[PDB]
């Protein structure tokens, strides 16, 4: 049962996990074998599963050019480097997934063991991009919206911070050279 | 089955020899089975653990008796 | 109820989370069982001294949850939630070891046993959290200073390594004070104030 | 197979040398085992695990002590002995500190 869990948790809903699209990763709770608070557990971790969902979609979304959305460089630039940070998550699900197949018995426990690293730097990347969304800054407005944020000070999340931004300078410093 | 015995020998010895890095404790492969499987038909561990200390000093006596 | 289902009830509460016959009560802002695993007041016991665990650890993730979310309560707490999440890893990996034991002997007083140690590092953990609410800024630091002045060599080390990671906001702080003459205070929590 | 020729052939590997080579100390090692064959002490690994991470964390090494009660953990879900007390004790016995300087503190 878990490598289904982790399925729904890779952005592909399973069938005891439903991830509703405005109430999140939401779980059918008719199964056995597990009490509540685990499953209560797996809903934190069902958190970070709809956030990762919403984050996909808004980086389709935001990766198309006439809609009145925020536009730009930056918006592409966003959507690339909050894939470049889950690459780390893709990498960790990975390697936990190959971990609890190993194992015959590698208990969810453990997986959330490991995954609570993870979960640390999510939250704040998802207010810092719920706040951004709410902000449908532009330009370098949302360069120095992230500024103001790079003071940050999750360390998982700080580092992230600093190499979005790196990304983010680097861009431009690229529109900078071009005037220069 | 053998083929299961076998795997299970070789995760057994896997897992035996990450405790054995873990404890530093020097002893080498060759202690891989021999060592553990002759104390397994039911010798003293006491006398054994003495008896494999005897052979350290001693070997370790001949090491430097050759260095 | 088994004992043995009662240790799974307690498998799941050393996480905080209740279990079958065994809830997380209000009443005594800890876990009471539930008393439908009729069985004798000795196990009841046991599970009642295993209790502050529980009640310990959903301290700790309420607390750091609130500071958590609270941006401008000052970074200095969140680095003191993300520590404690790191405690919290830890003894979320013992959780881990503890549920695949219950997987597939050991026993009662054996997980009581292993989880004596568990309690006290809870305990010096929940100590430090009640007695640092308030204290942001330099009053925080403070605070860090302050609760440092208990013995303990576990707990002592424990604490040695929070105030070192504590020390690093405030040592860069200074350091760009003391490097640059640089005071980005947002929240006015640096000893030297800034005054644009 | 037998006790005796796992006796002389641990000893010849041992001293990297012939049993014959070993035979002194292989005579020297048979005294000592046909004077006890059997452990005195129970097989209880509670109480040897508490002893090897009491150790650790005597070497300063709470991380490694966590790795190896992890590693127990895999061990006895992969048991296929019913003695492992035994081995226990003699990878403890086994086991050095390179890790920390040689310094104690007696226990009781």
């Amino acid at each position: 049962m878990i490598h289904e869990l982790l399925l729904a948790l890779s952005g592909y809903p399973g069938s005891i996990f439903t991830w509703n699209k405005r109430g999140g990763l939401q779980v059918s709770q008719d199964f056995p074998f597990l009490h509540p608070s685990e499953t209560s557990v797996l809903n934190r971790l069902c958190r970070l599963g709809t956030d990762y969902i919403r984050f996909t979609e808004f980086i389709e979304q935001y990766t198309q050019q006439g809609q009145g959305g925020l536009h730009g460089i930056y918006l592409r630039a966003f959507c690339t480097g909050l894939d470049s940070v889950l690459q780390p998550y893709r990498q960790a699900l990975l390697d936990l997934e190959q971990e609890f197949l190993a194992d015959p018995h590698l208990s969810i426990s453990h997986i959330n063991y490991s995954l609570d690293q993870f979960q640390l730097l999510f939250p704040s990347v998802m207010v810092v991009v719920e706040q951004i969304k709410s902000q449908k800054i532009h330009g370098c407005q949302i360069l120095e919206t992230v500024y103001k944020h790079s003071c940050g000070g999750l360390p998982p999340v700080r580092s992230a911070l600093e190499k979005i931004l790196a990304v983010c300078h680097g861009v431009m410093y690229k529109q900078l050279s071009a005037w220069m | 089955a053998a083929a299961a015995n076998l795997n299970a020998v070789r995760e057994t010895m896997d897992v035996l020899l990450e405790i054995s890095r873990i404890l530093n404790t020097g002893l080498d492969m060759e202690t891989l089975s021999i060592c553990v499987r002759l104390c397994e038909q039911g010798i003293n561990p006491e006398a054994l653990s003495s008896v494999i200390k005897e052979l350290r000093k001693a070997t370790e006596a001949l090491k430097a008796a050759e260095n | 109820v088994t004992e043995a289902a009662l240790v799974r009830d307690i498998l799941y509460v050393f996480q905080g989370i209740d279990g079958k016959h065994v809830k997380m009560s209000n009443a005594d802002n800890c876990y009471t069982v539930e008393g439908k695993a009729n069985l004798s007041k000795s196990l009841r016991d046991t599970a009642v001294r295993l209790a502050e665990l529980g009640w310990l650890h959903n301290k700790i993730r309420k607390y750091t949850d609130q500071r958590s979310l609270d941006r401008s309560f000052g970074l200095v707490g969140q680095s003191f939630c993300a520590a404690l999440h790191q405690e919290l890893r830890e003894y979320y990996r013992l959780l881990s070891v503890l549920h695949s034991q219950l997987q597939l002997s050991l026993t009662l007083r054996r997980l009581l046993v292993w989880t004596y140690d568990p309690k006290m590092r809870l305990k010096t953990l929940a100590a430090l959290v009640d007695h640092c609410q308030g204290r942001k800024g330099g009053e925080l630091a403070s605070a860090v200073h302050a609760y440092t002045k208990t013995g303990d060599p576990y707990a002592r080390s424990l604490v040695q390594h929070i105030l070192s990671l504590v020390s690093h906001p405030v040592l860069s702080f200074l350091y760009r004070w003391i490097y640059d003459g640089e005071l980005e205070d947002t929240y006015h929590e640096f000893f030297v104030a800034s005054d644009p | 197979k037998s006790p005796n020729v796992l006796l002389q052939n641990l000893c010849c590997r041992i001293l990297g040398k012939s049993e014959a080579d070993v035979a002194q100390q292989f005579q020297y090692a048979v005294r000592v085992i046909g004077s006890n064959f059997a452990p005195t002490v129970e097989r209880d690994e509670f109480l040897v695990a508490e002893k090897i991470k009491k150790e650790l964390t005597r070497q300063r090494r709470e991380a490694d002590a966590a790795l190896f009660s992890e590693l127990h953990r895999k061990l006895h879900s992969q048991g296929v002995l019913k003695n492992k007390w035994s081995i226990l004790y003699l990878l403890l016995s086994l086991s050095e500190d390179p890790r920390k300087q040689p310094s104690k503190v007696s226990g009781y």
